[PDB]
């Protein structure tokens, strides 16, 4: 019949009081003590104090004495509990607790149906979210790639977990752990478990963890455990001629890696084929300043290098293995030392034909001789040192193993006309320096306006077969260039017809030159009336062209009709027939008898 | 269509006075210019030698001489359209031979050669024979 | 936090198994057991060491062999699930928390580890989880090892509840350290020992060089 | 497509004899050339008197040309290559070829043969007036 | 006669409560108003109220409302103040205060001595000691050196300090500062002002700061400031002509300076003595991790160049500067790795001219870059190694600035057609190793024997009375040597009146080639039927020579017809002739026989 | 923190100067000076404004001139020395600390700086010191010197009891700024002006390169 009844539950605030109220019946109050005892989640059971009806005799506990006082009403058979200066660590549900016999208030067997007191608030810290990511990437068969998320400093314990794709898509596959306090705050933790394929082909780059809680909503991206992957080789770097004098003749050798996003790789040095450990210092790995891209890393390793064995030539080949692969580079060579230079340089002025036919003066460095094209540069500098706009152009893979590059810049004719000096600089990596050449314009020259003389094959010499050979001399231009065409029915022939030599001097007449231009006829079409046209352009000239012609007739000056062509084989006749009638005549007349 | 009727000849001697026409036909007031152009299909600019004089844009080349052979072109142009270009005048140059008689032509010479061959052997055989016989019949 | 410590934090038992709970107390006078039902009050089954109290069944008996007293369940009812706390005077024991466990295939937890995240070793301390999920058996040590040095205390573990469907567990332990502290090791490894591994895992990582 | 047609040489000039060619760089596809003559500057007709001896005329699809072998005095004039393009019914022509066909006999050779033709022409006079003269008075 | 006594000290705690009673006498307590004040140090003087002896009215301060109870006793003329829940900021002086008279109560001019409360006096937080090192290198009689160790985040105000060094040795010269308290804890602070010489000259790198607290004793070590100096090591490294990669080809330099020592260095890349900052990259400065001596720091830094920029010969320079001293390394593309002794040396062959005249193929090794000319040797060694006698004369004054010999050595006609190898070695004592040059023709080029053909002047060219140009074509030689060389009568032209052009491919025909004579003949000598031979010598020919003859009047114009005409005339004038001779004797006949 | 402002901090006088100290009251009622000698109860010198109180000595007067109040002494003596504050019904000032200053030849502060600690800035906040040793004349202008801004608030000074032997004072101003802030610029200084120097000394340091 003994039964314990208390209040109803109650919600409190930081600071207030509560009381509640506990009251017994089946059972003399007086005779038994009756005891509070609280019970909060996650702790053991404390005993608040026990109170004596008869006389209002208590005792409460160390830790709650001064907060805690204990009344009951004999003639109301009720007992009550005032708690002073709440908290949040006091929201518990509290219970009235009696014996079982009146001897022993330890053995409790009547309890009340308990008065939960919550205390909201007291902190109020939300919680702080922090990206979890896998450590170790596991060598067994894992088909999915375990991601986390972390809050910490949360004062209460109310979090939901979330996760959501870049798409907005929500994650399914989420673990959520229990929380856990430490100093004074809850911290919990989130996993999800995604797909391997969606992380290394998805185009999220990380996840997002949402996280509520009633101090407010927070989000944090969990980054995907993936990196870049493409560091693998190395550059080497020597010291000049000046450069060993560490002591008596001795440097160090410096080998850079970088363009290394995964960490793991291994450094060494080799000379000849052994594995060199002496005098290396290897440094850390450290990362790029990437504004943003891939985290690749870069290092730099040193070895202390004699120069002994520099001057017998002895190797040395800086490799790293990164990603299974083993990259590879040895430093040697005294900068590409001689006996391997063969470059041919033509520096090609502009001729006065170019310049007043296409209007444009540009200068040509022709380059032949090439072995490679990767490094090849041609500059053309003026006289002052002003570098002139250049466009090399290689192509023409000739026959004979080599490349042919061209270098062409566009110049004012007034700066070429003035006597200028324009220099091309060939500069390549098989070269121990650069290749110079130099042109320009002899200003210091006259004009002297050439006379062009085309001459037959020969008078019965070649034109006994076939292949006859037409010459178009031009004797006598001053200013050194010349330019003859060759046509033959109104159009231009071919260049690969006819060879026109350079303009050689001349024998006893200085200052003055000459040229040739032999043309090949195939003599069927000699002695068949055709006609060639030798069109010489010069310079000094009054017209600055010129031509002339030969077919396979020299010259008439007659109307053709003007020469009596039409009767002269009647006079021979007649004055043949009538001598005849003369001689037969004289003797008629000699032979008379006149007495 | 003045063009194609232009002569494909000039005749003329060292040292002599070479007129050119322009026969066109446009509206009295075009820019008519004389160039001196090249054989064919040629690659080099023609050589401006000036407008017309006046009358008819005529050209008059003074003291001819061996460089002056060539093609001589004008290229009548009205306001701002394409200009239509002569075909050409080749000038020809050569001394011209004097001759002693009064020149009676060439064949003319030959003819007149067999016709007093003729004329001279008849004269010569019929007053010969004829007074040969005379004195042999007088004697 | 008193002299009276109870072994079994929680029983993950099935019904018809046999819940046994220690309690060891230093100190002289009575011990009785209460089990507190979700959400009812307390209710006290043994009293005095070894005797039972009114109602309770026959089932549920308690030994005392010097200062260890031990309250065994020898059959598991709906009823009998709940949290067991042992008390001795005004005193109070951590209790023991006995929930059922649907048995099921033994099955291998996917070890894993996360290291300390950039951002958060920047400002404060560190936190070094460690997942074991998909477990069949819910008893495992995972124990934590840095530079072979077996951690005690800075340790914290946390278990979610049995999924309905796959009724697999899944635990987390999260090791809190200092920044200060936390760079003098870069070897941090978390033995865990379960009934599907033949020997216990040993998931490490090297910090630095990941 | 019917592009102008354009002829090469302007005037030849060579000794009687040698053979002659005249090109007409035609439009190839648009029709079969023929070749005009005209002694002057007046009027045309077809010259279909070429001889198959001398004048052949020939088309090598983008050029058409015209020979002639024995060139004589009365092959004087000007050559043109009329051709019937068939996109309308209108026909181009190339413009002239003047053709003069010179001698032998050199100028120094002609003024020498003249001198001495005259001399021998005074010789002759003189001999018919002193025979036809010196019987009258002799038969006085 | 008026006079307050006050109760004595107590010593409090916080939580507990103190109670202060204040007795009057010499006046009517009922009759004045009684005030209490306390004092604390560093603060303001605060009046926790005032109390009406009549009636019992008060009124306590609002700071002080609910932690202050004013009690009095008529009777006794005592009053009594009560003030729970003491903290530690409740330490104070409690004196009680009477008006000078009646009617102003804010007039106090009696007072009473005063019961001085200390509320937990002792320091409980522990103080963190942080070490304090001069932040400004004063250079304005620095002679000595300021080091300070921080106390902080300690409770109350209890501070020893205490300075002493690696030797145990205490430091006399400690100033230290007044404790300030910032955010409910103090902090202070302790100063110690070293010799310049001792800290110099000191093996001791730290000292040893003792702070004293009541919570616990605690000893930071403060670093020495100021380290010694060394020179900066300064190290230039460059790429060799491998180093290049990328479509705009480039590679690196690194100045890599170490031993700068105080925390400092700069370091500037310069191209061609210019200051360029674009491509340059220099590493953060690190310490050198070394296990003795004084701390050194290392520095590296990049620069990143062009190979069309590394290839053109430009000087690149690293600048630092350390401590105010500047330093400089050049490095570029420099090699000069050969010796500039008599290196160029040429083996000319003998050329067919020389065989055709001096019936002798002889060798020419012509050494050049001679600077002396007492120890150069210069032998001709054949295929077998055999020698032969060759023969020496050394070129004076500077032909080329250098001098130049001439070593030569005749070797049979057969040898050379045979094509042997043939070695001319050149030694000299300047030349480590004697240079070796070779020369040999074995070849399979055919021998295709030439055609001479020999053109007359043009007629054009004659008319002008000027001069005659005479063409020699030689058209058709397989070989490219060909000799020309003119004949007037019987003796050769001086070879300054013709002109020969060199071999030049013939585009009819590969492989064979042609060349051209011009002789200039002057109008009258060609007028007056001299003759003109060309004596061309060839390796195909029949016997090594040939010879055209052109003179004046050979054959020329053709024209059959023309001919035809011209005999016709010839006829023609020669009849005429026999005609009138006929008729002259016929006529004289025939008037002899009248008469 | 009241409407009483006590602008006289500090006082270094000596024996037979004039000591001046000024109390601006912004409320109606009558202000009263009371002297707290080091141990002793205070004493009533100056009642009313300008009325002296009992056994009070002529060389103390008061004035008012509207709502400020001096009160200056005209004969700085041995028992003159202490604790004066301002009183104004309820309210009173902070208070003014008259202690004797032996006169000595002026002296130039050697002005010192000192940058926070690595680790001090690694745990919380960072300090930045600026001692001045061995400084005549105990009134010094220390303004501190964050790229060319002048602070307010956060500095904090602190000066030494004066040396028995070489009669002078050292002074040092702690500036206390975040981490999250301090990082924000590199050029400190601390503007020291005293009688003993031409200009105001500069020392000044950059953060980083040292
Ligand atoms: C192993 C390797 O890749 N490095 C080689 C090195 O051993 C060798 O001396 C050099 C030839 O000089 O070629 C490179
Ligand atoms: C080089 O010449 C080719 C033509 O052969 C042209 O296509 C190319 O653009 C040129 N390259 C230059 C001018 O850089
Ligand atoms: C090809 O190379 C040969 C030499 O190997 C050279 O003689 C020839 O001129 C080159 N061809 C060119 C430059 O077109
Ligand atoms: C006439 O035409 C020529 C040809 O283009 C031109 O150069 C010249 O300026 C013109 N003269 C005028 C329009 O007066
Ligand atoms: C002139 O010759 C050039 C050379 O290619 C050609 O393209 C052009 O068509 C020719 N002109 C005529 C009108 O045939
Ligand atoms: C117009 O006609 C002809 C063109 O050849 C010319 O002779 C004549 O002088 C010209 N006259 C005028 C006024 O243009
Ligand atoms: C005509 O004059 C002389 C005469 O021979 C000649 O030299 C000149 O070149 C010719 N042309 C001109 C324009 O004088
Ligand atoms: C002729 O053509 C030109 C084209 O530039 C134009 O500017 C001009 O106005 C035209 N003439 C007239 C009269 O409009
Ligand atoms: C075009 O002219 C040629 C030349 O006579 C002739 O052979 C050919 O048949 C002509 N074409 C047609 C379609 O009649
Ligand atoms: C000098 O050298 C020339 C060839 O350069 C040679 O003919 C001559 O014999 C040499 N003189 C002597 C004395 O050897
Ligand atoms: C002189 O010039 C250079 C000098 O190095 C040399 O190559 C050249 O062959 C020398 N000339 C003669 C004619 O010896």
């Amino acid at each position: 019949q003994v039964q314990l009844v208390q209040s109803g539950g109650q919600m409190k605030k930081p600071g207030e009081s509560m009381r509640i109220s506990c009251r017994a019946s089946g059972y003399e109050f007086i005779d038994c003590t009756l005891n509070w005892i609280r019970l909060a989640p996650g702790k053991r059971p404390e005993w608040m104090g026990w109170l004596k009806p008869r006389g209002g005799a208590v005792n409460y506990a160390r830790p709650l004495q001064g907060r805690v006082t204990m009344t009951r009403d004999v003639y109301s058979d009720t007992a009550f509990l005032e708690l002073r200066s709440l908290t949040v660590d006091d929201t518990a549900v509290y219970f009235c607790t009696r014996g079982k016999n009146c001897d022993y208030n330890w053995d409790f067997e009547h309890w009340g149906r308990g008065t939960p007191v919550i205390v909201s608030s007291g902190s109020a810290s939300a919680p702080t979210l922090f990206p979890l990511v896998s450590c170790e990437n596991s060598p067994s068969d894992t088909s999915s790639v375990a991601v986390g998320c972390l809050a910490q400093d949360f004062l209460p314990d109310s979090i939901t977990f979330s996760w959501k794709y870049k798409n907005n898509s929500d994650i399914s596959s989420t673990r959520g752990f229990p929380s856990v306090l430490r100093g004074g705050k809850y911290a919990a933790t989130s996993q999800v478990l995604l797909p391997s394929k969606d992380v290394m082909q998805g185009t999220d780059e990380h996840v997002v963890c949402k996280v509520q809680h009633p101090n407010g909503n927070k989000e944090k991206n969990v980054p995907l455990p993936v990196i870049a992957e493409l560091p693998p080789k190395v550059s080497v770097f020597v010291p000049p001629r000046d450069g060993f004098f560490g002591n008596p003749r001795k440097s160090k050798l410096i080998c850079q890696a970088t363009g290394f996003s995964p960490r793991q790789i291994q450094v060494s040095w080799l000379r000849e084929g052994k594995q060199v450990g002496s005098g290396v210092t290897t440094d850390q790995v450290q990362a790029e300043a990437k504004e943003s891209g891939p985290t690749t890393y870069k290092v730099t390793s040193t070895l202390t290098i004699k120069e002994s064995d520099w001057l017998g030539q002895s190797m040395f080949t800086c490799r790293v293995d990164h990603r299974g692969l083993t990259f590879q580079q040895n430093a040697s060579s005294m900068c590409v030392p001689d006996q391997d230079t063969a470059i041919r340089v033509f520096a090609i002025p502009p001729s006065f034909a170019s310049i007043f036919l296409t209007k444009s003066t540009k200068l040509t460095c022709l380059v032949t001789d090439l072995t490679t094209y990767d490094s090849v540069t041609i500059s053309w500098t003026r006289q002052n040192g002003e570098a002139v706009k250049t466009h090399t152009n290689i192509s023409e893979s000739h026959p004979n193993a080599t490349f042919s590059a061209v270098g062409e810049a566009s110049i004012c004719e007034d700066d070429w006309n003035s006597g200028e000096r324009f220099t091309c600089t060939v500069t390549h990596t098989d070269l121990p320096s650069p290749l110079k050449q130099t042109i320009s314009r002899p200003k210091g020259v006259a004009l002297h306006r050439p006379d062009v003389y085309l001459l037959p094959p020969a008078r019965e010499q070649l034109n006994l077969r076939e292949s006859a050979t037409i010459t178009c001399l031009v004797t006598g231009f001053s200013p050194a260039d010349v330019f003859v065409q060759w046509m033959q029915r109104g159009q231009p022939l071919s260049p690969e017809k006819y060879v026109t030599s350079a303009p050689m001097p001349e024998p006893q007449a200085p200052g003055r030159y000459f040229a040739h231009s032999i043309l090949t006829v195939s003599e069927e079409e000699w002695n068949t009336g055709e006609t060639y046209t030798c069109v010489v352009a010069h310079e000094a000239l009054p017209n600055r062209v010129t031509e002339r012609t030969v077919d396979k007739s020299t010259e008439g000056e007659v109307s053709a009709d003007e020469e009596g062509f039409e009767n002269l084989w009647a006079t021979a006749s007649t004055f043949i027939v009538l001598f005849l009638l003369s001689l037969f005549y004289s003797t008629t007349v000699t032979l008379f008898k006149v007495k | 269509l003045w063009m194609h009727k232009v002569p494909a000849s000039l005749m003329v001697s060292l040292g002599e006075d070479a007129h050119f026409q322009c026969p066109h036909n446009s509206s009295n007031n075009a820019n008519v210019t004389w160039w001196r152009v090249l054989h064919g299909n040629y690659t080099w600019p023609p050589e401006f030698l000036g407008p017309g004089e006046d009358p008819n844009g005529t050209l008059i080349i003074q003291n001819v001489n061996k460089s002056h052979g060539g093609i001589y072109v004008c290229r009548v142009q009205e306001g701002n359209e394409s200009y239509q270009q002569s075909c050409g005048t080749y000038l020809r140059v050569r001394q011209p031979p004097p001759r002693p008689f009064l020149d009676m032509g060439e064949g003319t010479k030959n003819r007149i050669i067999t016709a007093e061959g003729i004329i001279l052997l008849f004269c010569a055989v019929v007053p010969g024979t004829l007074l040969l016989f005379r004195k042999r019949w007088q004697n | 936090e008193i002299v009276l410590t109870q072994s079994p934090g929680t029983l993950s038992l099935s019904p018809g198994e046999t819940a046994i709970i220690s309690c060891r107390t230093s100190q002289y006078g009575s011990l009785a057991w209460y089990q507190q039902r979700p959400g009812q009050a307390p209710r006290l089954v043994i009293y005095s060491g070894s005797t039972r109290a009114a109602g309770i069944p026959d089932r549920f008996s308690g030994s005392r062999w010097g200062p260890d007293y031990n309250l065994t369940i020898s059959n598991l009812e709906s009823g009998d699930f709940g949290v067991y706390y042992c008390q001795q005077y005004e005193f109070f024991g951590q209790g023991t928390k006995v929930q059922v466990d649907i048995k099921r295939t033994v099955a291998a937890p996917s070890v894993f580890i996360f290291p300390p995240s950039d951002e958060q070793l920047k400002s404060g301390t560190a936190s070094v989880v460690c997942l074991l999920n998909n477990f069949y058996p819910r008893e495992a040590k995972v124990q934590w090892k840095v530079d072979n040095a077996l951690q005690s205390g800075n340790s914290q573990e946390s278990v979610t509840e049995q999924d309905s469907k796959d009724s697999t567990y899944s635990l987390s332990s999260t090791l809190t350290l200092s920044k200060a502290d936390y760079e003098k090791h870069k070897v941090y490894a978390c033995e865990v020992t379960h009934q599907g591994l033949s020997s216990p895992v040993t998931k490490s990582f090297n910090r630095g060089e990941c | 497509a019917c592009s102008r047609i354009w002829q090469s040489p302007r005037f030849i000039a060579r000794k009687r004899g040698f053979t002659v060619k005249m090109h007409c760089y035609m439009n190839s596809a648009s029709g079969n050339v023929s070749w005009l003559w005209k002694q002057e500057m007046d009027e045309n007709p077809q010259q279909l008197k070429l001889e198959k001896g001398r004048m052949e005329e020939s088309q090598n699809e983008s050029l058409a040309t015209l020979t002639i072998q024995g060139i004589r005095f009365e092959d004087n004039g000007i050559y043109f290559c009329q051709q019937k393009c068939n996109n309308t019914s209108e026909v181009y022509q190339g413009c002239g070829t003047e053709l003069r066909v010179m001698g032998f006999s050199t100028l120094a050779q002609l003024k020498q043969r003249n001198t001495l033709k005259d001399g021998i022409i005074m010789i002759q006079t003189l001999l018919i007036i002193l025979f036809i003269i010196v019987p009258i008075f002799l038969l006085l």
